[PDB]
């Protein structure tokens, strides 16, 4: 269950 | 499939639709991750609900999206010509994870029924001199665009080389679909006739050809 | 303003290589994930999988591992889908997309690669007469040809009214077939001469067939 707004594309 | 969606669902202009899905797991978790999806043929698929709910700019205000449980659903009000299409829902399923659902045909019946008109050739003069025999079913100006085509030697069925289309849009906007029954030209020979069924809503029309 | 633009259509024999590309516009190819979905014949969706446009890092859903590589080259801001060992089951449409976030996936969509794998190699078809309440119907038979497409005809185009060319079949030995019928008073069979002009570009192959009672 992530956070709508976080982008997934994290360094 | 992870996600379960109706396999077709049908409306008549200005009635409004709505779209199920329903998650088989709990890999979606809280289930507040899901995505709708308009995919018309020759197009990209457009993304039109995500987030449950949430309705992005670009979109029309005729599509509007529900939750109840582990079932989400999409509604489309007012339903116009331009909706019919596919619609896919899509859930994050953990582990930076998508998933789509089977899909569900909308059919905008805007138009009215009409029974398929249905052509049969015998296997030509020249095929015969080459040792092939083919059955041409030619079927055309059926409305709703689904059939099922069913051959018969004499009166015994026969599916063993079958090819058979899908429906295709004609110039009219009603549909087209065509069969070829493969057999030897012993086998063509060997029958008083061979016979090409096409069902159509319920009704059948059957033409019959002999050597 | 945002862009996914794929290459063209792709055919392929089995055990094959092909490379797909997704070249991005409008947006820092690097910020954001890219996502690969794929549409078989007849069947809705799949995800396959995306790549970290930061890290490298691909996901592979079960079902694309093994034989599928995502890659992309940051220098010309492109994604890239390769597949090793062309299955007749990997024929599908291939889409790129993007994914904003996890409240937001899918939100910009290439247009599509048709990568078909068949076995079959180019052949012209076999024309064959289709021989005829009032009105008779005459016909066309385009028989065994690879591959896509055929264009039929009537009379040198002067026959337009009353035809129907039908889409094509796809035969389980890969070759496709279809017919073109026309429908003509019966009263003409007398001498008028009816003639489908057939062309098979991919063949370099036109047949003029007669259509004779």
């Amino acid at each position: 269950n992530p956070d709508p707004n976080a982008n997934p594309n994290v360094d | 499939s992870v996600l379960t969606q109706p396999a077709s669902v049908s409306g008549s202009p200005g009635q409004s639709i709505t779209i199920s899905c329903t998650a088989t797991s709990s890999n979606v978790g809280s289930f507040n991750l899901v995505s709708w999806y308009q995919h018309h043929p020759g197009k990209a698929p457009k993304l039109i609900i995500h987030e449950v709910s949430k309705r992005p700019s670009g979109a029309s205000n005729r599509f509007s999206g529900s939750k109840s449980g582990n079932t989400a659903s999409l509604t489309i009000s007012g339903l116009q010509a331009e909706d019919e299409a596919d619609y896919y829902c899509c859930s994050y399923v953990g582990s930076d994870t998508w998933v789509f659902g089977g899909g569900t045909k909308l059919t905008v019946l805007g138009q009215p029924k009409a029974a398929p008109s249905v052509t049969l050739f015998p296997p030509s003069s020249e095929e015969l001199q080459a040792n092939k025999a083919t059955l041409v079913c030619l079927i055309s100006d059926f409305y709703p665009g689904a059939v099922t085509v069913a051959w018969k030697a004499d009166s015994s069925p026969v599916k063993a080389g079958v090819e058979t289309t899908t429906p295709s849009k004609q110039s009219n906007n009603k549909y087209a679909a065509s069969s070829y029954l493969s057999l030897t030209p012993e086998q063509w020979k060997s029958h008083r006739s061979y016979s090409c069924q096409v069902t159509h809503e319920g009704s059948t029309v059957e033409k019959t050809v002999a050597p | 303003q945002v862009q996914l633009v794929q290459s063209g259509s792709e055919l392929k024999k089995p055990g094959a290589s092909v490379k797909v590309s997704c070249k991005t516009s409008g947006y820092t190819f690097t910020t954001y994930a890219m996502n690969w979905v794929r549409q078989a014949p007849g069947q809705g969706l799949e995800w396959m999988g995306w790549i970290n446009t930061n890290t490298g890092n691909p996901t592979y859903a079960p079902g694309f591992t093994g034989r599928f590589v995502f890659s992309f080259d940051t220098s010309v801001s492109t994604a890239y889908l390769q597949i090793s060992s062309l299955k007749a089951e990997d024929t599908a449409v291939y889409y790129c997309a993007r994914v904003y976030s996890y409240g937001v996936p899918f939100d910009y969509w290439g247009q599509g690669t048709l990568v078909t794998v068949s076995s079959a190699s180019t052949k012209g078809p076999s024309v064959f007469p289709l021989a005829p309440g009032g009105t008779a119907a005459l016909g066309c038979l385009v028989k065994d040809y690879f591959p896509e497409p055929v264009t039929v005809s009537w009379n040198s185009g002067a026959l337009t009214s009353g035809v129907h060319t039908f889409p094509a079949v796809l035969q389980s030995s890969g070759l496709y077939s279809l017919s073109s019928v026309v429908t003509v008073p019966s009263s003409s069979l007398g001498t008028q001469t009816y003639i489908c002009n057939v062309n098979h570009k991919p063949s370099n192959t036109k047949v003029d067939k007669k259509v004779e009672p």
